[PDB]
């Protein structure tokens, strides 16, 4: 989710990828440990048999061959970890989480409780003011003429400057809010 | 009951002459002041109504809507303030001038012991809903919908007006009491036929009726706040009443007349309630929500038994004080970030509480949780259809379930989730938009505790 | 269970039907019997508000047995006779109407039976 | 109360002490700074399996495109507390 | 508060599951690297654990003492 | 009562948490074995279940395959 | 494989603004700032709300007919009634089945 | 070897199972580059407001409004009375009126002449 | 059923808690140890929903089974009855032998 996606997978990605899903899958057949090491193994065995063909034709006919006994043997209720995309605790914490621009909002009464906090708040803000225009003008000069072709950023290159588009990734609210 | 009219023709001059900082505080309190008084009209008779003079009466079933009518002005009041305020001060107090005018006239129109000046009154408050929707609307689309919100009616009720004329050359009077005492059958003839839908469809399209509603999403999506409000909460209730009125003569060709209009009353809630189900605009949604819920009481008058027509008031009531309470709710969002779009602004739950509580109380009554007046209203209908005919159940049913879906459907969408990350100026909630959903909200838990007050004559 | 296999499987004829039973008069094969007979009266179970399905031939003892319980409250481990008289009761009664689907069962068999080799015999 | 407040030490302690009980992986040579590929010289399939080892480890699941750019233990703990909003 | 992890040597797949189906390995000439990441699931207090009988016995022999005695209790009680 | 956390040990255990365990364990058995031993008929029943076999043509009142 | 040059230094960056952001959002030891018997229970939740409701139902709700119905007590051979004084007879001499 | 997947409407195809992805082609790798650019340009221009200090407000998405534009008011400009069109607005919006209509007068003739003759067990029916 | 099943989805619960919101069975080790009063509770509670004798499911559960088996009634309905309430102890024997039974599973920070 941190890192910007490429226009395509390479083979040897999708090989991976499919690994690491048939690793997960027999796990989820295999409860116990012992048997699924003996069978994480025998997978291992079997997916690096066919590790130095140099043929790419072939190589892609066994990846869709190997596919296809994927998606028939797969297990119908795997193993999700709890805050995955599928886990039962997915977006349990997701009401919790406040955006930090409604602290602008409070009453007067409320911010006179935690003083140093809004020192240091308002600190922030005063970096975010005076580093945007120089954010801005980096992003224009690495920028090609046509467009930038992927999402990935540059990072700070100068004596005091802040990596640009910074200030929503910094301050994400937290994991636990609450 | 020159008593409650003349206030508000005193409140015209007062709002005329207030100083330029001070209309609002002086039309609040003194339209709050004139439904305290207009709450007298809460003690009816059992036999009678309460006869006034030659001009005026006061019956069980206008009651509730004369103090619905005078209660709901001070809450447009409160509801329009917010968006004028940049707005010249000849300009806010002419708006004041029109939500008065149509306070008037719609207290006039539901005492009027004849059907010529019922009918003159019910057709003059078109010009000030017209006025408002047109000039303080928001979009380009207003003047469309104003189109529609016109000639939509007048198409229904240029008839009624001959018919009316007509039936006084015939009985000689128009009289309610007169009419009701004097009554006689209709014949199974070409002419009383086409009498009956002259007198019924200005009504029906008041309702409004199932493909006789296309002005009403237009004018209720274009039209300010305080229209909204009024054009939600009273003046489809007009229609019903006029049929209740109406309906006296024109037994028995009811009974097959009716039939058109029931199938399509019936179908009709369905598919608006479907409708609900697939849209992308906040304000739609409560329209045809609003179309489904009068459709139940189309049905309840057209099958005239004394359960259908306690069951159709306490309905209308209901009705009135939800839709008006929805309208607002979907307003404050609109004023923060200034889209009716339904997904632009999600999460609010997390950002508003209080404002998230109100929501979910006004979406819990919109699908008639008992023993609020709308499920006893809904109820009384039910088991009067049921009567009539034991397979309408299957489609009231249905009903009963799409509903609830697009009602929760609507609450999911804007107050739960994630917020918008990118939307950044949701300022609390103010004093103002909290009282004005309390003063929606406890009136009708309050007449939980007594329903015998809504349940009309027929009680 | 064997009644339903011998019944389904069976021969219809020979196996007798619950719901209509029983088909033979009741003094068919008795040369004479006794009317069976009632102990509580039928104002004393309306009193006891018993049950319209309790109100059976074993009510007696029923009602000796809710008075026990009524009389004994807090020990309500102190009616055990006055249950073990109604549950016999109830168990003479079951046994009773076994007795009587045994005899709708061999009345049945000896009665076709019967027929047959009369109308064999009649028929040469 | 519920788990402790985990530190950088604490991840850092338990990425070394799953990365020994590799058997393929030298406990002595090891360093915090080893590049799976060149100094201790792993393939790709090497990397996920030590990829699935954190997972387990600390009980939540990394994105395979995150996972592949994690090359030595260094960038294993900074990934982790990064996740985990550890600071301290 | 305050302890450390324990060492990691002491983890070895002598006397698990792990070194069967290392030997099993073994017979088809693989080998299995995570067995010592997997000791621990069996090396202390994890050892050995009841059946499915034996949980459900689980306070059998006290409430069956328990009984014993209360019956014998029960039946030199009525002896007055 | 602190109880802090193992990293691959056993969790730590208060001797309160066996003995309640224990004899909770311990009761069920002994009620389950009082109870049967002084209901026992609420299993396997109380009356003996009749075979109609064994019954007399003469007590149903049947005739001898004659009239 | 692995990252370039650039997404690590970005990387390194952007972690140690977050870490003094995070850092940031710890309270100093004054930071909430505050401006300036036994058996009570049974009585105000138990006591009262029964006293009202047995006055309710002894003096308003009985005042009306029909309004506390009660299904009537059982009676069995041999008891007596209070009202009338009136006893009931035993039960028609048991066959004795012993 | 193994029993195969057909995909169905409610029930699509993985991308794993699709034989596009798997016989690929230099086209393909430059539309998806091409793709991938469009993509990397939106994201920019959002990040660029999203980010901004001095933005207050919403930041408003052509494509919403084009949504909600095409899903309401490009409606009708857009009809043509067709075979298709006509048929399916006539079936849908008339079959049922006539089906309940029908129904309805059946049950309640019914109920009418049972009513006559007298035999429907009205007893205890005060309200209606 | 009220009490058992109550006490059942509290031992569950439990157990969620303790293995740091996890709740597949198939991460759930050897808790008959290290959970003991949850372990006995679990198992009071499976065998009163089995209907063993004398404990509080029983004197519902097998009446009601016995009413069952003496009624004129459907044969299918008596048959699935009598196999649903075998299967009731198929998957109480699932999830003890799975979350009580064997070698841990969860995540090594205990
Ligand atoms: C039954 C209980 C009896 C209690 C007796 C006394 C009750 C007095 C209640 C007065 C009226 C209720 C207030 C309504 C306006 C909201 C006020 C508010 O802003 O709250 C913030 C306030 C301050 O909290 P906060 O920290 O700011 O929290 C704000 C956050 O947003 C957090 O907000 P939140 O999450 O707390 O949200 C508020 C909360 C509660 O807020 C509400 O939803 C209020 C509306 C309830 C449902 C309305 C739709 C149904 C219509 C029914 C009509 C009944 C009318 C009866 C007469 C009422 C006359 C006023 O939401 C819910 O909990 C869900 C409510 C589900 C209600 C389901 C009830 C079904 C019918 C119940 C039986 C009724 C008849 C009984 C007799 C039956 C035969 C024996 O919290 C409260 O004051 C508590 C809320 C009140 C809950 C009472 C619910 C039961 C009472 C129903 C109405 C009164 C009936 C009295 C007779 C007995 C019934
Ligand atoms: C946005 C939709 C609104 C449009 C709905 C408007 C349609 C309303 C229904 C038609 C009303 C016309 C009737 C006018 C008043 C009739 C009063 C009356 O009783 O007159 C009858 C006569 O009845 C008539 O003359 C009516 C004839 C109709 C003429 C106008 C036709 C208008 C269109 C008819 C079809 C529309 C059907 C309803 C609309 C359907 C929705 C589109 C008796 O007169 P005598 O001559 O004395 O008879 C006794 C001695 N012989
Ligand atoms: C549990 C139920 C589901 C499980 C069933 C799954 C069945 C699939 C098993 C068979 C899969 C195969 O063997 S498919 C065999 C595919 N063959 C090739 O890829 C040949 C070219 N090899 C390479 O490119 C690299 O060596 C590479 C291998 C990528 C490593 O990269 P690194 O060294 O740089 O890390």
């Amino acid at each position: 989710a941190f890192s910007a996606p490429a226009a395509y997978l390479t083979h040897q990605q999708k090989v991976l990828r499919l690994y690491k899903r048939a690793l997960r899958h027999l796990e989820s057949w295999c409860v116990h440990r012992d048997k699924y090491r003996y069978f994480a193994c025998l997978m291992r065995a079997r997916f690096d048999e066919h590790k130095n063909e140099k043929d790419m034709v072939k190589a892609t006919q066994l990846l869709r061959q190997a596919e296809e006994e994927f998606w028939y043997g797969q297990h119908p209720q795997p193993y999700i970890f709890p805050e995955s995309p599928g886990g039962t605790s997915y977006e349990r914490y997701e009401c919790y989480k406040v955006p930090e621009w409604c602290l602008d909002d409070w009453h007067p009464s409320e911010k006179a409780m935690y003083p140093d906090y809004f020192a240091k708040r308002e600190q922030w803000k005063r970096l975010r003011r005076e580093s945007w225009e120089r954010e801005v003008k980096q992003l224009q000069e690495e920028t090609p003429p046509g467009g930038p072709r992927t999402e990935a950023l540059p990072p700070a290159r100068k004596e005091g400057d802040l990596p640009p588009l910074w200030w929503h990734i910094v301050t994400r609210p937290r994991e636990r809010p609450m | 009951m020159l008593k409650i009219i003349i206030p508000t023709t005193m409140l015209l001059p007062m709002t005329w002459m207030s100083k330029h900082n001070m209309i609002w505080i002086n039309a609040t309190v003194h339209s709050l002041l004139i439904s305290l008084i207009s709450l007298s009209l809460l003690n009816q008779l059992g036999e009678n109504s309460l006869n006034f003079s030659l001009t005026f009466f006061s019956d069980s079933l206008s009651a509730p809507l004369l103090v619905l009518t005078t209660w709901l002005l001070p809450l447009m009041l409160m509801a329009s303030q917010s968006h004028l305020s940049k707005e010249t001060t000849t300009r806010k107090k002419l708006y004041i001038t029109m939500l008065i005018l149509l306070q008037l006239f719609l207290i006039m129109t539901f005492t009027a012991t004849e059907l010529i000046l019922f009918y003159i009154l019910f057709e003059a408050t078109l010009v000030p809903t017209l006025i408002i929707i047109t000039r303080w609307g928001n979009q380009t689309e207003r003047l469309n919908a104003g189109l529609y919100f016109l000639f939509y009616t007048l198409a229904g009720s240029l008839p009624l007006l001959v018919a009316l004329v007509y039936i006084q050359n015939t009985t000689g009077s128009l009289n309610f009491l007169i009419i009701h005492y004097w009554s006689h059958p209709l014949s199974n003839s070409w002419s009383n036929i086409f009498m009956w839908l002259a007198c019924i469809m200005a009504f029906m399209v008041k309702m409004p009726l199932y493909g006789l509603h296309l002005w009403l999403p237009k004018a209720h999506v274009e039209a300010p706040i305080a229209g909204s409000m009024v054009l939600a909460a009273v003046l489809l209730k007009l229609g019903g009443y006029g049929m209740m009125r109406i309906t006296t003569i024109l037994n028995p060709l009811t009974n097959y007349m009716a039939y058109p209009f029931l199938m399509l009353s019936m179908w009709g809630m369905i598919m608006t309630s479907s409708i609900c189900l697939r849209q992308t605009d906040l304000k739609s949604l409560i329209a045809y929500s609003s179309v489904s819920h009068m459709a139940l009481v189309i049905v309840a008058i057209m099958i005239q038994t004394p359960w259908s027509f306690m069951g159709a008031t306490a309905l209308m009531i209901a009705h009135g004080l939800t839709s008006s309470m929805l309208f607002c709710l979907a307003n404050t969002n609109y004023e923060r970030v200034h889209s009716r779009t339904m997904i632009l602004a999600r999460g609010l739950q997390t950002l508003l509480p209080l404002m998230a509580t109100w929501w979910l109380v006004a979406s819990l009554t919109n699908l008639a949780l008992p023993p609020s007046i709308n499920l006893i209203g809904e109820l009384f209908i039910i088991t009067a259809s049921f009567s009539w005919s034991n397979i309408t159940i299957i489609l009231m049913g249905m009903n009963m379930m799409i509903t609830a879906l697009y009602s929760l459907y609507m609450l999911i969408t804007t107050q739960r989730g994630k917020y918008t990350h990118h939307i950044n100026n949701i300022k609390p909630s103010f004093t103002r938009e909290n009282a004005l959903m309390a003063l929606h909200i406890l009136p009708l838990l309050l007449l939980t505790l007594n329903p015998k007050m809504i349940l009309g004559p027929l009680y | 269970g064997a009644h339903l296999a011998r019944r389904y499987l069976g021969d219809a004829s020979k196996e007798p039907d619950p719901l209509r039973m029983p088909t033979f008069p009741p003094d068919y094969g008795f040369p004479e019997r006794k009317e069976r007979e009632m102990v509580a009266t039928q104002q004393e179970m309306n009193d006891a508000q018993l049950m319209l399905q309790q109100r059976d031939y074993c009510a007696h003892y029923l009602i000796q047995l809710l008075k026990c319980k009524r009389d004994s409250f807090p020990n309500f481990l102190a009616c055990k006779h006055e249950q073990h008289d109604w549950d016999y009761c109830e168990h003479l009664d079951y046994v009773k109407r076994m007795k009587e689907f045994e005899r709708e069962r061999r009345l049945l068999q000896r009665k076709k039976r019967r027929e047959q080799r009369e109308a064999e015999m009649a028929r040469g | 109360s519920d788990a402790p407040p985990l530190t950088l030490e604490a991840i850092k302690d338990r990425v070394l002490y799953v990365l020994k009980l590799y058997d393929k992986i030298d406990p002595e040579k090891l360093s915090v700074n080893s590049h799976f590929m060149k100094d201790l010289g792993l393939d790709s399939l090497d990397q996920v399996e030590i990829i699935m080892a954190m997972e387990d480890e600390f009980g939540f699941e990394i994105p395979d495109i995150d996972a592949e750019k994690l090359m030595c233990p260094q960038e294993i703990v900074d990934y982790i507390a990064d996740k985990k909003d550890v600071y301290e | 508060s305050k302890m450390e992890l324990p060492d990691y040597k002491q983890w070895k797949i002598e006397g698990t599951p792990l070194e069967t189906v290392q030997e099993k390995l073994a017979a088809r000439g693989l080998r299995d690297p995570w067995g010592r990441n997997e000791a621990w699931r069996y090396s202390g207090g994890f050892a050995n654990n009841v059946s499915f009988v034996g949980a459900l016995l689980k306070g059998f022999k006290w409430g069956f003492a328990a009984f014993v005695v209360a019956v014998g209790a029960e039946y030199y009680l009525e002896s007055q | 009562v602190h109880i802090e956390p193992r990293y691959r040990q056993f969790p730590q255990l208060t001797r309160s948490q066996l003995i309640q365990a224990e004899f909770f364990s311990a009761t069920m058995w002994f009620w389950i074995l009082w109870r049967f031993w002084h209901d026992s008929d609420a299993v396997l029943g109380h009356f003996p279940y009749p075979d109609p076999s064994q019954w007399t043509d003469e007590e149903l009142g049947i005739l001898p395959d004659d009239e | 494989s692995g990252y370039t040059p650039d997404e690590k230094l970005r990387l390194q960056q952007l972690r140690e603004l977050r870490r003094r952001w995070l850092k940031d959002q710890e309270l100093s030891p004054r930071e909430p700032v505050l401006p300036p018997r036994h058996s009570i229970f049974a009585v105000t939740h138990v006591l009262i709300p029964v006293w009202i409701i047995h006055y309710y139902l002894k003096y308003h709700v009985t005042a009306k007919p029909y309004t506390v119905v009660e299904r009537k007590p059982r009676i069995f051979p041999g008891d007596t009634i209070l009202e009338t004084g009136e006893v009931i007879p035993l039960m028609k001499e048991f066959p004795d089945q012993h | 070897s193994f029993p195969k997947y057909k995909p169905s409407r409610l029930a699509t195809l993985p991308a794993t199972l699709d034989p596009a992805e798997y016989d690929i082609s230099p086209e393909t790798r430059k539309a998806q580059a091409e793709r991938l650019a469009i993509r990397s340009r939106l994201k920019r221009e959002y990040l660029l407001q999203y980010n901004d200090p001095n933005r207050l407000g919403v930041i408003e998405d052509p494509a919403l409004i084009r949504w909600t534009y095409a899903r309401s008011a490009n409606i009708y400009p857009n009809f043509r009375p067709t075979p298709k069109t006509s048929l399916l607005g006539a079936l849908f919006g008339i079959g049922p009126l006539f089906f309940w209509y029908y129904v309805f007068k059946t049950d309640r003739d019914k109920k009418e002449k049972l009513i006559q003759e007298g035999k429907l067990d009205q007893t205890f029916n005060i309200s209606y | 059923h009220a009490f058992f099943k109550a006490m059942l989805f509290m031992c569950s619960g439990s157990i969620i808690h303790s293995l740091n919101d996890e709740q597949d069975i198939r991460k759930m080790g050897g808790l008959y140890k290290a959970m003991p009063f949850t372990t006995t509770a679990l198992i009071i509670g499976s065998l009163a929903l089995t209907g063993m004798p004398y404990l509080t499911g029983f004197y519902s559960k097998d009446l009601i089974i016995e009413a069952v088996n003496m009624s004129y009634t459907n044969a299918w309905a008596l048959l699935m009855t009598l196999i649903a309430t075998s299967l009731t102890a198929a998957y109480s024997t699932r999830i003890i032998f799975f979350a009580f039974l064997g070698k841990p599973r969860f995540p090594p920070l205990v």
